[PDB]
């Protein structure tokens, strides 16, 4: 469930916030 | 803006 977050990262047009809000907030 | 692939070691690593 990460491949979709890494492939979308190259899509500036595609709004991706689950990479920092979901796969990033984990830091906290 | 990539923090889910640079921090997620155990997750993106084998967690999948």
């Amino acid at each position: 469930k990460y491949e979709i977050t890494t492939i979308h990262n190259l899509f500036r047009k595609l709004t991706h916030r689950l990479f920092r809000r979901n796969f990033g907030y984990t830091l906290r | 803006v990539a923090r889910g692939w640079k921090r997620k070691c155990p997750l993106f690593g084998k967690g999948g």
